[PDB]
RNA sequence: UUAAGUUAUUAAGGGCGCACGGUGGAUGCCUUGGCACUAGAAGCCGAUGAAGGACGUUACUAACGACGAUAUGCUUUGGGG
RNA sequence: CCGAUAGUGAACCAGUACCGUGAGGGAAAGGUGAAAAGCACCCCGGAAGGGGAGUGAAAUAGAACCUGAAACCGUGUGCU
RNA sequence: AUGGUAGGAGAGCGUUCUAAGGGCGUUGAAGCAUGAUCGUAAGGACAUGUGGAGCGCUUAGAAGUGAGAAUGCCGGUGUGAGUAGCGAAAGACGGGUGAGAAUCCCGUCCACCGAUUGACUAAGGUUUCCAGAGGAAGGCUCGUCCGCUCUGGGUUAGUCG
RNA sequence: ACGCGAGCUGGGUUCAGAACGUCGUGAGACAGUUCGGUCCCUAUCCGUCGUGGGCGUAGGAAAUUUGAGAGGAGCUGUCC
RNA sequence: AGAUGAUGAGGUUAAUAGGUUCGAGGUGGAAGCAUGGUGACAUGUGGAGCUGACGAAUACUAAUCGAUCGAAGACUUAAU
């Protein structure tokens, strides 16, 4: 039994979001939330909102108890990048990269 | 300033093995609230 | 530093612009070329 | 001693403003380096206020800002007056101490360690 | 109680296989815009404003038509339902 | 026969964005319909999701309904 | 008895049509992209995806025919680092507002320019001016401002030009 | 690489100015003198001083010292 | 001790380490009052500030209950 959520086109570059995504992988949902609360990184609040969305999915739509759930998968894919011309330097380009954050949570049973 | 050869995938990822985040502290909240930073009355639910 | 192109409205209407181009024959040829190309602004 | 990322005059000015606002308000929130420096400044001020005579009142005027305080029952004192009047009476038995520091989390725009420094 | 041999137990990395990304056009489509034949013109207007535009006009308003202050049109003859 | 790097520069917003004082130079981007029937309805966070729902002969067929592919690149699993 | 960037006469395939014949196809037929076959070829007959209505085979003819480089061109795409840099100057604290504040607003203190980083008038620019409200982008943040949206708008001369 | 300019200088030579001697009809030349005259780079596949994390680790493991050499440091001299 | 990390001094018996407060060591003559002087000033009251970087006292100071990490001795072979 697995619930998931994705957040699409989040405006943080994927290298910066995979760093904190490596912390919560394979842990329990409660201690995952605690790890996300005690890291000062720009993407801990985004990821925490996706994780709370997936736990809400599991409780509401599949009637899983939210105290047994572990974070089964957590990953970040590249979304579409936006190209900006930096005027501040000399006419060289800057891409705003964006990402897709997927979290899936489960009770380990079948 | 320039690289003669491009670096491969394997050399890039060998360079990134120390480039990662350490696990935080977590002295737990015994009175009330969320788990707070170690040796803190942290600003979100601190009951140290 | 001072640049090329220091704008001036009267000068711009006086060296280019419709009545100056219609006043010579080569100027009328630039307006005929620009019509024939279908330009939105003739001058 | 710490430099706090400032030139010599800027640092002196910042520490005088910090110590004055702590006297005004009795707990303030700042970064952890700054509060670790303002410990010493405000504790020597409270020492001067406990000593109490004219010479130390004139020494204390060298550091405090000239700030007016709207007091309960609509009164007004300066901070030199609150220091030599009220705060010096609280600490007349305590020998040293007088300030406590409590940590908070990081700020949002940097990861600066916030801190509350309070009078005890 | 000595000499000797040996292996895991991380895969940070490697090859294979798996599975969701980004990407953008391989397949199929299009035929709106022209190569050429036939025919017709007549090359085409107006000092009756000729020649391309500018401002406007819809109940609501942002580019072409009408051309136009009679303005998102007016009269009339004939089709048509 | 052009079958759309096309008879055309332009079958889309084209001599237009834009560039140049001016003569002038000059793009990119095309593509339901089976029928919007375009996720009423309804439930958790603004965006985005998870569910049901649908005209759905088929939405990993959700505004990228011309579908729609590849490769580069990915990224998370693992067998050795 | 049987090699040659230069050599002659060779059998063959992708696109198209004739010019045909014969098939696979709206109980599905593709092609195309993922499959064990054919192979020196180039090039085609049976498991996923696709759709959801288009292709093959045979013989012959015609070539916008004919796909690793040209400091090739580009519809173009994407890499090679958490590196360089973030463009002169003094800020601190309290309150407020908020989903969220080194950033926005109010306060107090401090500071800087002061023949000017002040106040007017030209040229030039053309709605940036003023209020509300969300800012999906914009700003070398956030919006919780304007330089996106709505209008609510808003420019008044006998004597100024 | 008459060791060493991605370590530094730029006096010399030699680029545009200018002058003298001399040669040339001339434009100019000589290299004969003379005064003046812009020298770039964020260090990467890599190769080259200091300072850390781990693959090891064979009783569990942890606190207390080999000295093979990979070794490195050469240290000279004058007057009473 | 240090770019960071490492090293070292230390942490709820805990001052410990740092700050503080009282000290002294070392560095440089007060405010107030009085006296004299017409006044500028001088003198007395008497080595004042500092302690910014060099002892004692402290809980002001952290770890909240803290929590986490870390074996089942090879085997063999023959030599007891």
């Amino acid at each position: 039994m697995e619930a998931k959520a994705v957040a699409r086109t989040i405006r943080i570059a994927p290298r910066k979001v995979r760093l904190v995504l490596d912390l919560i992988r394979g842990k329990n949902a409660a201690e995952a939330i605690a790890i996300l609360k005690l890291t000062n990184k720009a993407s801990s609040p985004v990821i925490e909102k996706v994780l709370m969305s997936a736990l809400a999915n599991a409780e509401h739509n599949y009637d899983m108890n939210t105290d047994e759930l572990v974070v089964k998968e957590a990953y970040a894919n590249e979304g579409p990048t936006l190209k900006r011309f930096r005027p501040q330097g000399r006419a060289s380009a800057i891409n705003k990269r964006t990402s897709h954050i997927t979290i899936v949570v489960s009770d380990g049973k079948e | 300033a320039v690289p003669k050869r491009r670096t491969s995938k394997t050399r890039k990822n060998k360079r990134r093995t120390h480039f990662k985040i350490s696990v935080p502290g977590m002295t737990e909240c015994p009175n009330c609230g969320e788990y707070k930073l170690s040796h803190r009355v942290c600003k979100n639910c601190g009951s140290y | 530093v001072k640049r090329t192109y220091q704008p001036n409205k009267r000068k711009h209407s006086k060296v280019h612009g419709f009545r100056k181009r219609m006043s010579t024959k080569n100027g009328r040829k630039v307006l005929a070329r620009r019509r024939r190309k279908g330009r939105k602004v003739l001058s | 001693y710490r430099k706090l990322g400032r030139t010599s005059d800027q640092r002196k000015a910042m520490l005088r403003d910090l110590a004055t606002s702590l006297i005004i308000s009795e707990r303030i929130e700042t970064t952890e380096a700054r509060a670790k420096e303002v410990r010493s400044v405000v504790e020597k001020l409270i020492t001067l206020g406990k000593k109490g005579d004219l010479a130390s009142r004139r020494n204390a005027a060298k550091t405090l800002r000239n700030v007016e305080i709207l007091n309960e029952d609509e009164t007004t004192q300066t901070a030199l007056q609150k220091l030599f009047g009220e705060i010096a009476e609280r600490y007349t038995e305590r020998q040293g101490g007088y300030t406590r520091i409590l940590k908070q989390g990081p700020r949002r725009g940097d990861g600066a360690e916030s801190v509350i420094i309070e009078l005890v």
